[PDB]
DNA sequence: GGATTTTCGCT
DNA sequence: TTCAATCCACGCACCCATGAAGAGGCGGACAGCGAAAATCC
DNA sequence: CGTAGCTGAGGACCACCAGTACTTTTTTGAATTTTT
DNA sequence: GTACTGGTGGTCCTCAGCTACGTTTTTTGTCGCACTCTTCATGGGTGCGTGGATTGAA
């Protein structure tokens, strides 16, 4: 719960946060489930329909601690704090760096380096896992291509180049990607892609996964103090959470497509739940989406290890913590922002 | 005044004590006299000022205090554009041709 | 001489006759009546606060209500609403009860005290009635005002007695020629209850013999 | 409202047959073989009119008589079958004055002067209102000639002395006004052409509406006159035929012209009624129709709520009160507060 | 049930009434109880909560018969009439006669002669009935005086003289009245008349009787259309029914004083029911008043004969029938007003 | 603005599925306004919120079975509303001290 | 627009705020004290230890209703702040206008101009009604010298200058404040605006009102979408939360000092309504607090006319409009901020 | 053949 | 010789349907990406 | 803990059903610190 | 026929308690730019009481 990052991540539902002396007590239906100190904490994030003992609220407000309250899954409910601390300077720095282009180019190249690393290693593991019926040398050649592209992105200096190399990578990815899935390959795959109302079932279910990750990343930004609607690589525009999209593109790897292949394989999803209305639209059936959301929650419960921090956690905390490091970049404690990087 | 207002009355007596059925029956009879009913436990009636004063006096002398409730609403003169009906409980209107 | 006693006039008529001077005329000659809000209030208080058949023998004072009174000097019948007997040595005894006391009449209205006559007049008449029955010395009188919930005492002087005697004579004279009179309407005479028949605008307007020939020229 | 004379309470017309008017406290209830058809508070009524066979419980009539709520019974065509009349009240001054005055022929003339003067003024002024707004229609000069005729006659009527003379002049004015009353069918076909008078059977149209209007106006004038305190069956004019509402006829002689037949002409000219509604039996004179009756009564009760300004009293009052205030302006002349009774000179 | 002088009174309560053919029919819960022809009736008077029948209402109102509905105790409720209403010439005749001395004195003579005859005959009857407890000489002397006084009043022509004779007759009867009581003289003693604030017991009782009788007679007049407030002997003043007081002189003694003396002598009540007042006034108790009313109602059902016409009828119809005769005097074939000369 | 309107409802709860309708109508009509009496609510609303409430409430009820009346007073209701009994209700213009 | 909405005060300790649909309900060990609809509330203030249901905080934060927690003597604690709702260009403009001394000194010029104008004109008004109690002459004196400073403030281009002038307006007015009182001078410990945060009588009211205003203006500004308690004008020093009240410094002197003085002069508060602790702190009685809050709401309800267009406006809208205009200036439609000048 | 131009599905 | 009620225009006090601003999101018209696939030379 | 569904156990409202009844004084009562 | 008093039963409303969950979000190149939604403020009616000119008397 209490990560090395100075936040509290109470996620279990129905856990009453309360106050004993100078420490927080997590009550689990009227017995002392947990006890934590408050001497080195900086912010508290609370999931679940719960409460806080007003004594804890009063003790947190004075000594520069913000109490953020969200629901179980995630949809920024509210924030409690006195004279606001740690938002004005952070947001002003965000806007100042948004004005200039050199730092924006640096951050965007960092993000793209992370994405290409993730995809290349994903292909490496995919060809290692099942070396029976797969084009191993083709995937190796693509791996060398993306290694050179990773070096070039690390050698980038301007935006235009960035957007361009982005487009390129994207086409290449679609191309190779069709040949990746193992089971049910003869079902309903993709030869075409739409960033708009989709055709093919796989593209639509990617769209749904993207929307879920969208809501998650938006809440991830909102819980720390940064904006939503001005981005670094994506240009500013009214109504579009550009920073959200930038982080989406950074994390569109393991967290989205691996879930796609897992749902498609293992015969956990069938073709009876997918439909078609005159334009390729895949109207998700209610049972299909119920199973999808249950599987998403189950996956979120899966334990992994952070590549950078090293601390064991859930999948559901992977975005927020990652986004939180972004804050520690804008506060001057970090030199860069590696999501998945060697350095 | 002599404006012929459309006053509304809401009575709420208690029948869980010694002052039950007698009070409820007497209040119902003394309120139905000056107007028709539109819903169970509510009344509307067209009244001048003197009849309204007599009615309010009679009811405030009839019910027992500290155990009941009685509310009087005075819409005014131009009432025909304020009453709004939705359901299926028709009520006669006495400022119309009124043919049977 | 029952017919001589028959020709008596109600006391409230004498109270009204110190007013618009047609209210009494309408109410006792044409036999008409209406009801405003204030009339309802006054009638309700008079009914509620008065019940016969009961007496209160407290000892400090004896209060009796709804007592009929019949004065012959003024030919006035009425019902006194409050009579208070108070212990005294020089007072006259009351019939049917041992001891001697002094009698004070009290009548209670509704409303703020009136700056002019009206009420006081009626109260004086009260005393005279008792003067013709208990034949004693009634030189005091209390009025019980309800809108302020208090009492005011008014001494009785012989000037008021002459006033009420002459007033009663004229008010009794008006029956001989049943002629309802007229008086300036003023703005006060609005909250009259008999206005629906009183018609103030019909008293100080031009004659019809002008209007009916004027609009007839065309 | 200043004078705020009264308030024009409503009125109940029951048409469905075989009902029964019962009383529950202050409510009038319409029962029909134990089936309840409705109930109305009786403080919001003025008169209750019954059609066909409608019986009344003695308690109901006894309650309605004492609060000047009149009850009337009609068979099919507004006949005078039966009304209700209550007790007498103790206001002997007005009744003694009225009886003594009616015993004196000179005062009879001094009142009938104003009655007929108001009547002829009503006729003339309404004729001129009709002429000046319908240019292209009838001889725009025959109406005018009748107008100065009536202006001539009126001043002479003002100066009458005996009842027979006033009756003669009233008849002259009546014929000289019917002569042009026959001329208004402006916006309807020939079936609404006046062709004289028939008394007991309404053998034609127009009569079948004028009869209804006259009955519904008489039953209002009588109620107003008995409300004010007078007795309504002895008169200042007419031959005193026994047992007829003579004073009601006298007081209606003024608002009949401007309040009933003007209404029928307005009803016809607006084409609110169609000749298909009426029908006829083997002889059957002319009988109106149930939807036709409903339309007549709806238009009547709708017009009875127009607000005017009264000429003499100078107040803004509703149309239906006019037959009341006039009567009130009448029974006070009797106490001498005026000089002579001002008739309605709309 | 009974038809007297072309009128029809239905005195028994709870009997519906309807029309059949051209006849009136009485009913009592679907039981045929009476049939009467309507060829030669003049009015209908009801006493029950009947309601009549609308067929008969229309029939009579068309055939110039008015209906009057009362209550079972005689109070006036309503009057159904058509155009006629009947009483117009009668009321005009009353009003014309009310303002002349000759005719008013004639009718006053008619009333007073009946009064003195009834008083004298009652005195002589009581002398005859009881020997021992009577000063016979005083009563016989007063009887001779009253006979001469009646013969004199028969020839009066001026109002003042008739008023004086009435006063003298009243003085004689009053100075005789006290010894009429033959039981419970302890507190029941008559020593004068004081109508307003009545004093000392029995006086109040007498007053009450008069009131009831007056009201009864009042309703009687309203049955036929006589204007109850314009008298003949008594002069008219607003608020008082002068003609009722004129009429109820002849019926005052035999019908009120006899009733009171019967109550006193038969020990029907005791003085415990009268409360006290400080000035000497006397009032009645609710229980005593109700017993008095019940006794009056029961006595009203006594059945006697009619001295002038002979039909055997109840006491309660005496005030009406007489009143009817009064009406038949004003416009009819009556030579002179017939008093209630009852031995 | 700031109209003090009155809402009364009589829902037939014993025909086929009444209880659900009654519960939903009660909660919906308590969302806006305040409780005064059994089957009598009062609310302090503007025109737009009142129209939205009427549109939301006309669908939860089922017509031809129940009744629902809406009355409106104006801007100076303090002269109009009068109370005599023992069911006090707060007026949402007071200092509101708890 | 936005006709002033109500506000809910809770004092009794150990209650609980809970949500039900759109109603806020108060409980205390499952005892429903009352429920209020939330569509006609503007803010919610709580004393003592009162908790809220996280659904309620989410609802209020989403729908622009401000929750504030307080303790005994208005010691501010735990404001409820929501999220970023959009209009990003307005925030861009406001963030660019800061850290540039020209526009900053223009806005400081207008702010302190409004403050000085209000103080001077209020002092002249008070010496205009009743001249017998005090010395008119000296009062008039102060007037012109403040007028003098007015010309100076308009001929200003540097922020570092104005702070110094602040001290002048902070030392050329205190000398009048002690003479502001009329009645009950001897009882009410009246050492002028000589203040002590740990409380030394009289200033209890001062602090209370200060904090009260601070919350109203903060909510009014956040409704439009900007934060200015430490912004372009006020110093960068943390913990000096006054610029949000400096937007209403123009009012801070007017609407709070005037309220305190009116209560004192109208003899409506008695000296028995206060007390002091053992150590020396000063607190207010509960009945006095209820009286103060009733008076504050009743005053905030009263209706006046705005100088700009004259559309008839209410007092609680005085902060809100001052926020709204600050938007329209940053959109470039006007030339410079028109402050509130009475 | 070779600039090159268009065609063409992704940021 | 000034007068003494009467109508009569007359203003005045709010209400209401609706027509025009800020925040908001919508598709189009150029930006682009690199291949390719010729397109042509 | 807020949002829905589900029962339950009551206090309110009203429509009927049945049983023993049915007449009373006279005088009183408001008004420009608002009265449509 | 009504007005008054008992009793019976069927039908409306609100709290209490138990059971299971809680919320379901079909893209995102940039640039002005013609469109839409939502929400605040006005030139028409519609009264509703009132002083200003008009003359027949004392
Ligand atoms: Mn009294």
């Amino acid at each position: 719960m209490k990560k090395l990052l100075n936040t509290l991540y109470v996620t279990q539902p129905d856990t009453y946060l309360s106050l004993d002396g100078d420490n927080v007590v997590l009550l689990k239906e009227q017995e002392k489930l947990g006890r934590l100190p408050l001497h080195n904490l900086e912010a508290i994030v609370g999931f679940g329909y719960t409460g806080a003992s007003p004594a804890l609220m009063g003790y947190c407000a004075e000594r520069n601690i913000s109490i953020t309250f969200l629901t179980k899954n995630g949809r920024f409910l509210a924030r409690v704090v006195g004279e606001s601390r740690g938002n004005v300077v952070l947001r002003k720095t965000q806007y100042r760096i948004s004005e200039n282009d050199q730092e924006s180019t640096k951050i965007a190249r960092n993000f793209i380096t992370g994405k290409v690393y993730n995809s290349k290693w994903m292909l490496e593991r995919m060809t290692r896992e099942h070396p029976l019926r797969v084009n191993v040398e083709q995937f190796k050649a693509t791996s060398q291509l993306l290694s050179v592209m990773m070096q070039e992105i690390r050698n980038c200096d301007s935006l235009e180049s960035l957007r361009g190399w982005e487009g390129q990578a994207a086409i290449n990815y679609n191309k190779v990607f069709d040949q990746m899935i193992l089971q049910q390959k003869e079902e309903f795959a993709f030869h075409g892609r739409s960033r708009r109302p989709p055709k093919d079932n796989v593209n639509a279910m990617l769209s749904f996964a993207y929307t879920l990750l969208a809501n998650d990343v938006a809440a991830a930004l909102e819980t720390v103090g940064l904006d939503a609607y001005v981005g670094f690589m994506h240009q500013d525009r009214p109504g579009r959470a550009s920073l959200a999209l930038d982080l989406m593109e950074e994390l569109r790897g393991l967290y989205a497509d691996r879930f796609v292949l897992s749902l498609i394989n293992r015969k956990e999803m069938t073709a009876d739940g997918f439909y078609k209305k005159e334009n390729g639209a895949v109207l998700m059936t209610d049972e299909a989406r119920k199973t999808f959301l249950k599987a998403w929650q189950t996956k979120k419960q899966e334990k992994i290890t952070h590549p950078y921090l090293g601390e064991k956690m859930s999948w559901g905390l992977v975005p927020y913590v990652q986004a939180l490091l972004l804050a520690r970049f804008l506060r001057g404690d970090l030199d860069e922002y590696p999501p998945f990087l060697w350095k | 005044g002599a404006g012929s207002m459309l006053v509304l009355i809401t009575y709420d007596v208690q029948t869980s004590s010694m002052g039950g059925t007698k009070r409820l029956r007497k209040v119902a009879k003394a309120c139905q006299n000056y107007g028709q009913r539109v819903q169970n436990s509510v009344f509307e009636c067209i009244v001048d000022s003197t009849q309204l004063t007599s009615l309010k006096l009679e009811l405030t002398s009839l019910i027992d205090e500290e155990k009941d409730s009685l509310r009087i609403y005075r819409l005014g003169n131009n009432y025909k554009t304020k009453v709004e009906h939705i359901g299926a409980k028709p009520s006669i209107d006495l400022e119309d041709p009124l043919i049977f | 001489a029952s017919n001589e006693e028959d020709r008596y006039l109600m006391l409230s008529g004498l109270q009204h006759f110190q007013f618009c001077k047609r209210q009494w005329a309408l109410i006792h000659i044409e036999q008409q009546w209406e009801e405003n809000v204030r009339t309802i209030e006054g009638q309700h208080l008079h009914k509620k606060a008065d019940q016969p058949f009961m007496k209160e023998k407290r000892g400090s004072k004896l209060t009796v209500r709804a007592m009929p009174i019949q004065s012959k000097n003024l030919q006035i019948s009425g019902i006194c609403d409050v009579v208070e007997f108070v212990q005294d040595s020089e007072g006259i005894e009351l019939s049917g009860v041992s001891g001697s006391y002094k009698a004070f009449p009290v009548e209670y209205k509704r409303g703020k005290p009136k700056k002019g006559d009206e009420d006081i007049v009626q109260l004086v008449a009260q005393a005279m009635c008792l003067e013709e029955m208990l034949v004693c010395r009634i030189d005091k009188g209390y009025l019980f005002y309800n809108e302020i919930k208090h009492r005011v005492e008014v001494p009785i002087t012989d000037a008021l007695r002459d006033k009420v005697v002459q007033m009663a004579k004229e008010m009794h004279h008006y029956y001989e020629n049943r002629h309802t009179p007229k008086v300036k309407t003023g703005p006060f005479c609005n909250n009259c209850s008999l206005q629906s028949i009183c018609l103030p605008k019909l008293m100080n307007k031009r004659s019809v013999k002008r209007y009916i020939e004027g609009r007839l020229s065309e």
